[PDB]
């Protein structure tokens, strides 16, 4: 695609040299958190949380060999600095969230999402197998939380704001 | 560039700087003086192209061009299978007449030889993260097809080759994409893709391998 993703300033998005977040475009007072999942004792699972303002800092990354990112890039996403593998998301199927978003500490070479235009904003949108077919990323409320999870036709849509207040 | 130097200036006259609102994001090479080689990665609706530059100012570069490009055509299987046949052709809007500074590069026929020592150049990441001021240089060897195999399936395809991964810790950086591998006196590859960081002992990164594509390329040029 010729679709460069961009930042609230309008200037592209890095390929995993700058963190940035996650601002949803109608919960700009809530933000990204890890949270616990099933019987899990560790937080393991990606919510919104609205204690939390701008939330946990993200890194897009593609083996490309670019410092920009593009709509049709596959991607990892990470919290953490560049350094650290220990944020990567994937998704997991959890009952009874679903097909829902948790960060391992190993990463694919080339990641499972795409971030796609939507609206005034964009959507993670997450391709099993890195197939032909995506499932939109949004909300599952459960357990007074609200879990990013598959909930496709329904996206938690997002603009991306550079993290440069840390 | 990983490990490398300033270049040589205008040792690499077929170098193309691929620039958006005054910003580098990708390189290609002149092989044609009204076409531009690049990776297909780095496709845009149209271009903004920097001959016979060593800095990035034209504007302090004598003998330089910025030249404008609509029409590019991507390789009709580039990421079937994934980020495989990375290649495309740019068609600059007028040809450019070659001098000292800019130059087309012959593309090889055979394929790399493994253990071979290329050039890679690039205004990409150093080592130290930041960007380049001026053109830089490195080595790197061509390494087998059984190590890059073994390093990367199932992402392996013949439309690449790997080169790097030497103690030396030389390599192409993000921002290098696009641009050249020469080999023994010809276009070998294009920059592609690999791990971040960059520069990791025993692991090479890829380069789009152009002698699969000699036949499509002078097919789109001669068209
Ligand atoms: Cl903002
Ligand atoms: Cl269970």
């Amino acid at each position: 695609g010729s679709s460069v993703v961009v930042d609230t300033n309008g200037q592209p998005v890095s390929n995993g040299a700058d963190a940035y977040y996650l601002v949803p475009v109608s919960h700009g007072h809530a933000g990204l958190a890890l949270a616990k999942i099933g019987n899990e004792a560790e937080p393991r699972a990606v919510v919104l949380d609205p204690h939390h303002r701008p939330g946990l800092p993200v890194r897009f990354e593609s083996p490309l060999r670019i410092n920009i990112i593009k709509e049709s890039y596959f991607l990892n996403i990470k919290f953490g600095p560049s350094s650290s593998d220990s944020g990567v998301w994937d998704v997991i199927q959890q009952d009874p969230i679903g097909l829902a978003v948790k960060v391992t500490d190993t990463k694919s070479l080339l990641g499972p999402f795409k971030v796609e235009k939507e609206g005034e904003g964009y959507k993670i949108v997450y391709y099993p197998e890195r197939g032909q077919t995506g499932l939109d990323i949004g909300l599952v409320h459960r357990n007074d939380k609200y879990y990013l999870a598959v909930k496709d036709g329904e996206p938690c849509v997002f603009k991306i704001r550079k993290a440069t207040d840390e | 560039i990983i490990n490398g130097e300033d270049c040589s200036p205008h040792s690499q006259p077929w170098q193309a700087a691929l620039v958006m609102e005054n910003e580098l994001f990708c390189s290609g090479v002149l092989v044609h003086p009204q076409w531009v080689l690049s990776a297909a990665h780095c496709f845009q609706n149209s271009y903004t192209i920097g001959l016979g530059l060593h800095s990035l100012e034209a504007d302090q570069e004598p003998g330089s061009q910025m030249v404008e490009a609509s029409l590019s055509v991507r390789h009709p299987e580039y990421n079937r299978p994934l980020l495989a046949n990375d290649l495309m052709l740019i068609k600059l809007d007028e040809s450019v007449s070659e001098s000292d500074t800019i130059r087309s590069i012959s593309i090889a026929s055979q394929c790399p030889t493994a253990g071979n020592s290329c050039l890679v150049s690039g205004w990409g990441l150093l080592a130290n993260g930041r960007m380049p001021t001026v053109l830089q240089c490195v080595n790197v060897s061509v390494v087998s097809e059984e190590v890059c195999s073994k390093l990367y399936d199932p992402l392996y395809h013949p439309s690449m080759f790997c080169a790097g991964g030497g103690q030396d810790q030389k390599d192409s950086c993000n921002g290098d994409s696009g641009g050249p591998l020469i080999c023994n006196g010809y276009l070998q590859g294009l920059v592609s893709f690999g791990k971040a960081p960059c520069g990791q002992v025993g692991v090479p990164g890829v380069y789009t391998n152009l002698c699969k594509f000699t036949e499509w390329i002078e097919k789109t040029v001669q068209a």
